């Protein structure tokens, strides 16, 4: 604790969370995105909205955040708040009516190397088309668009995790099946400005129907 | 103005920390009178259990922190202030449906040279009010409101019911106060009995 | 059969189309950021605000 | 080093977000607005609110927060909270909750000139009285009005968006990635200068 | 109380609430939780909620808040406002809206030997899933998951 | 340049919001108080609750943030926040399950002999005897009622702007049709204290209801 208090003393005393965490402003900074489906929380067909319960993991290198263990009695790790530190602004491109950004500003984990690990917790409302030709026996395909606002791929690089959403600790549902997801990274150029690339990724998710419930009840 | 430099002499000067209870030492109490007064009743939702209610909610205690001799500025009997700035008693409700244990608007504290505090901050609160149906739709209900300081200990904080006067004697509040004349009745509910008790 | 498969004003780059393909397209498009251009293989179904345009030639997409 | 650092702290140093940025005393701030529908959620008929997803591009000029490049070696582009700046009161008149501001307070896009780029994203409640002569076969007209809060005509000069010399007098709706509501198709979608 | 102010001003004089207390590195946090039950408020069986009224029973040990009370005129426990002291990150992680933390920031209760009680009060919405093959001659087993959202078994126990 | 920048550095140097602005505190400040109806957004007749979307005009003088034009080139008008000066706490006596002050601290017009200008937004929910005998053909008579919650007549007095509302924006309603309105200021005395008067501005509104939906699906 003694050691850990003069380290966080030295650790914040002249940072500014205002700057992005790069040596020269012409590098860019590579954050590995992942997402973590743990519920599936309600699909409105009528407003064409879907709400899931996820956690954001979020890597990423801050330089100016490392220091050495052996003046701090071996300390390798420490958990600082992450209203303290830069973070990069990730926005739900396709949100219909919650949160655009990450609203629960919980701690992080931050290593001597500046290595920096941060899994918020977030309530999706993403808005999703509702195909509804066979209904109840429907399949929809219901997509989740995340990328940098205010910044270009220049600045700040995204770059997914995995092929594909982690679903290791996913409630099963009662009215939906998960038959498959994937997520896909896209390079956006736009004939203004030759060379600068936007990024995004989008998971997908592809989501079968239980008929039971509209079978037993209406048909 | 006179007020700034008594203001100034009480909280700048001397020091005032209003993290620390309003008593010389620690072992002594500090006695906090409880009064209610109900404002209007909005409704008793039978499928939620739920009462909602409109009341002001009426604090008085003692700061010897917050005492000066009116003769030595100018001759100021009574002082407003905030109470983000003085020691305030936090009562909540405890049988609340959602998450409101506190009063609604944070007013103001009227402060009398000789320490006396008042406050009266008015709240809406949803309460938890089991219902009855035996008799439905010919029934009276018998909801509570139950208030607790969950801030210190009874050694430290000793809750009691407020003290009127009427020919030079004391009598304690023992019912909810109402208006009876800006008073508008609820259209499904009429009160027959307000006590107020406290328990030990 | 070749194609442009380059999008908006980036470096020129071509395709082979798959065999039996005969066409080219450009799509041109704007969003809230700017103009995209999407250059491929074939003659598809565009959305009714969308410049499409087709050709039966060799790299006539650009 | 990100130089970035030296430079916002010469230009965020001595700066009061409180101060309107004109110039002289007879300087109004030409300030200009463009909105991007994202979602059309509902139109509820029994509240008669109209809730919407819309992204707004305001653009005005700060002349206290230009700087020149060769100083900062090159730098032409800075990124900054919009809670440190000073901002137009911006707002939708027209509410049916209390919901004037907008959602998610992005960062604002500052160039060495002074010009400011701002995009944030809202969502917004407005009120639009219903026509039920027709109902179900009707058709509705309910607008999103916009002003500022706190500054007159003596101040702030709201303005539409002027692309390659054209005005934009029109909801700008991406074509490719708009997905329709459900219930309700967008006939037509105008936009105008109004004065009391 | 004047001798009160002088403990405060001592013990909070360096004292960082962001650091986990551990005297030595290396060494673990233990955290005693309990749960009081005031009301059991409703079983939703249409959204799969559970809602309720409740007292978090939290105790630990922070090395850093200890004093002689033989110096200080025997004061022997402090009611401390919860914001200005470390404390374990415990929350409901089986939330069914998005409210991890509790509700009520009650003050903590320290004891001259740097033992720290913590009773804090929620209404907490906890998602369980419901059996539906006997409603409504049916019984539940409704669950709720409290774990330190931020520390793991290397710091805490 | 910078003359509006050093105007306000000097008039909130030496600044404490907590006092009333008065020269002597025998004396009393005087608040002209005034309300604009907007709309009419609801009418519960089972909860007695009125719902509407107001603006609360609030005049007063400020003797200390006063200033000279000639030294700082000659400005006449500023625009301040409103938490930075000392401000009435106006309260819906009437109250119902809404805010009982203002919620939305919005900027305020100062002028250089410290007048003050201040027209904040509210969504007032106001408690309303409802008659229900003549429903659907009913005329309601529905009130709310203003005053300064922690202060007395002597120290902070208030006068209404105009006899009636202003209903110049007024949005029209569609359920309810405006026939009269009108403002009465009242003092109130006590026995245990013979010469300190409680003052209260009250808004009245007589709506009569169009009865067209309820002839159409009920009679
Ligand atoms: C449910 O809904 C879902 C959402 O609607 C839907 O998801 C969609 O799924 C499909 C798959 O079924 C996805 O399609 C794939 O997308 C991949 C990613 O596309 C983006 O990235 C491409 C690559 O960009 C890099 O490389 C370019 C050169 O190749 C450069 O020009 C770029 O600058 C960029 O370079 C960077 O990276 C390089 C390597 O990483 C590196 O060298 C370089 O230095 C630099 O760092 C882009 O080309 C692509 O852009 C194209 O598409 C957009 C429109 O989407 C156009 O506007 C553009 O003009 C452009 O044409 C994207 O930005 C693709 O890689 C992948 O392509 C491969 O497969 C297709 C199959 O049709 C081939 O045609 C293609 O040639 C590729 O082939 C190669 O791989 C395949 C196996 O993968 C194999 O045949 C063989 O190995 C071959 O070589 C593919 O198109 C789609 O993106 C999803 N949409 C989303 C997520 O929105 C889902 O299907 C639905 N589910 C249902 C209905 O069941
Ligand atoms: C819908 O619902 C609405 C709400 O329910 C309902 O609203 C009600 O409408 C009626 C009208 O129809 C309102 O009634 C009027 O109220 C006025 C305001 O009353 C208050 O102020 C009075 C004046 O107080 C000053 O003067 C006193 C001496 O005269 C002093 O003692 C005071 O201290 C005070 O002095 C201060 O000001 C002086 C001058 O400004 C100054 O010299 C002095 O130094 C100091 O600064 C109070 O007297 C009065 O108190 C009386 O009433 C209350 C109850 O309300 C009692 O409890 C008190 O004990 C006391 O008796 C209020 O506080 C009134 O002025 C006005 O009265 C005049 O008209 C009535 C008509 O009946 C006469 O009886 C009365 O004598 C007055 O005569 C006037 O006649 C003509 C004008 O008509 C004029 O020539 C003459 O000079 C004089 O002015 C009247 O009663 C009522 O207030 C509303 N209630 C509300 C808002 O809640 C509405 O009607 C409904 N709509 C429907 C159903 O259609
Ligand atoms: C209050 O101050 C006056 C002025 O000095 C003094 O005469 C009086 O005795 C003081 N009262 C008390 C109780 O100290
Ligand atoms: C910008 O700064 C450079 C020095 O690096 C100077 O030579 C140049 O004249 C400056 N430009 C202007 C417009 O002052």
């Amino acid at each position: 604790s003694e050691h850990e208090t003069r380290l966080v003393a030295n650790l914040l005393e002249n940072y500014n969370k205002v700057i992005r965490p790069v040596e020269h402003h012409t590098h860019f900074v590579d954050i590995t995105v992942g997402l973590q489906l743990i519920q599936l929380i309600s699909v409105d067909e009528v407003n064409q909205i879907v709400e899931t319960n996820v956690r954001l993991r979020q890597q990423w290198i801050d330089v100016r955040l490392r220091w050495n263990p052996a003046d701090y009695g071996g300390i390798k790790k420490i958990r600082l708040p992450s209203d303290d530190v830069w973070l990069p602004d990730l926005v739900l491109y396709n949100n219909a009516d919650g949160d655009f950004a990450i609203v629960h500003m919980t701690k992080l984990l931050l290593d001597y190397t500046g290595k920096i690990m941060w899994t918020p917790p977030a309530i999706f409302k993403s808005y999703c088309e509702i195909i509804v030709t066979h209904f109840p026996f429907d399949q929809q395909n219901c997509t989740m668009k995340l990328g940098i606002w205010t910044y270009d791929g220049t600045k700040v690089s995204i770059s997914p995790e995995s092929d594909r959403p982690d679903l290791s600790t996913f409630m099963e549902s009662g009215e939906w099946v998960m038959k498959d997801y994937r997520g896909w990274k896209h390079w956006v150029y736009y004939t203004c400005c030759p060379d600068t690339p936007y990024l995004d990724i989008t998971y997908h998710f592809i989501m079968q129907r239980i008929p039971l419930y509209f079978v037993v009840n209406v048909i | 103005n006179e007020e700034e430099r008594l203001i100034n002499d009480l909280l700048i000067v001397n020091k005032y920390n209003k993290h620390v209870r309003p008593v010389k030492h620690n072992n002594e109490v500090v006695n906090i009178a409880l009064s209610l007064t109900l404002s209007n009743l909005i409704s008793l939702k039978e499928t939620d259990e739920t009462l909602t209610s409109n009341v002001w909610m009426d604090h008085a205690w003692y700061d010897h922190r917050l005492t000066w001799n009116a003769s030595e500025y100018s001759d100021i009997s009574i002082l407003r202030l905030p109470p983000e700035l003085v020691w305030i008693p936090d009562i909540v409700l405890q049988n609340n449906n959602d998450g409101q244990y506190h009063v609604a608007y944070f007013c103001n504290v009227l402060v009398r040279p000789n320490g006396y505090v008042t406050w009266l901050p008015p709240a809406i609160f949803r309460s938890s009010c089991p219902i009855n149906v035996l008799y439905f739709p010919f029934d009276w209900q018998n909801c509570s409101l139950k208030f607790t300081a969950l801030n210190y200990d009874a050694n430290e904080i000793t809750m009691d019911l407020m003290t009127d006067t009427i020919d030079g004697k004391d009598y304690p509040i023992e019912w909810i106060i109402i208006d009876p004349e800006a008073f508008t009745e609820n259209g499904e509910w009429e009160i027959i009995h307000k006590p107020a008790k406290k328990n030990i | 059969r070749i194609c442009f498969n380059h999008q908006s004003s980036q470096p020129q780059t071509t395709k082979t189309c798959s065999p039996g393909e005969s066409s080219c397209y450009n799509k041109q498009w704007s969003d809230f950021r700017g103009t995209i251009i999407e250059r491929g293989c074939g003659c598809p179904t565009v959305k009714p605000g969308i410049k499409l345009s087709c050709c039966e030639s060799e790299v006539c997409n650009n | 080093e990100n130089e970035e650092g030296r430079l916002i702290e010469k230009l965020l140093g001595d700066y009061d977000k409180r101060i309107i940025p004109a110039k002289t005393l007879d300087h109004i701030i030409d300030v200009t607005l463009k909105l991007t529908l994202t979602n059309l959620i509902s139109l509820n008929e029994k509240e008669e609110a109209l809730t919407t997803n819309v992204w707004i591009e305001i653009q005005w000029n700060d002349y206290r927060l230009s700087w020149n490049t060769s100083e900062y070696e090159g730098i032409d582009l800075v990124r900054i909270p919009s809670e440190l700046l000073w901002l137009p009161d911006v707002v939708l008149e027209n509410n049916v909750d209390g919901q004037f501001e907008v959602a998610y307070y992005a960062n604002v896009l500052v160039y060495n000139d002074g010009s400011m780029y701002w995009l944030p994203p809202a969502i917004y409640r407005s009120t639009c009285p219903i026509a039920v002569t027709y109902f179900p076969f009707d058709w509705q007209n309910c607008s999103l009005v916009f002003r500022s809060q706190t500054y007159n005509a003596h101040e702030v000069n709201l303005q539409l968006s002027a692309e390659e010399g054209e005005a934009v007098e029109w909801i700008h709706i991406d074509p490719e990635d708009f997905t329709e509501n459900g219930e309700w198709t967008i006939r037509h979608r105008p936009a105008k200068k109004n004065y009391n | 109380s004047v001798m009160e102010d002088t403990l405060l001003s001592v013990l909070f004089e360096t004292y960082n609430p962001k650091v986990r207390p551990a005297q030595t590195v290396g060494d673990k946090v233990t955290v005693r939780v309990g749960l009081t039950l005031t009301n059991l408020l409703i079983l939703n069986e249409k959204i799969e909620e559970m809602t309720t009224n409740v007292f978090l029973n939290l105790a630990w040990t922070d090395y850093r808040l200890q004093w002689d009370p033989a110096a200080y005129e025997g004061i022997k426990d402090l009611r401390i406002p919860s914001s200005d002291v470390w404390q374990p990150d415990i929350v409901l992680m089986n939330n069914n809206d998005g409210s991890f933390e509790i509700t009520l920031h009650v003050n903590v209760l320290v004891q001259h030997t740097g033992a720290v009680s913590w009773q804090p009060s929620a209404i907490y919405r906890s998602s369980c899933t419901i059996k539906v093959m006997y409603f409504p001659f049916d019984w539940q087993n409704c669950t709720m998951v409290f774990k330190s959202y931020t520390y793991d078994t290397s710091e805490v126990t």
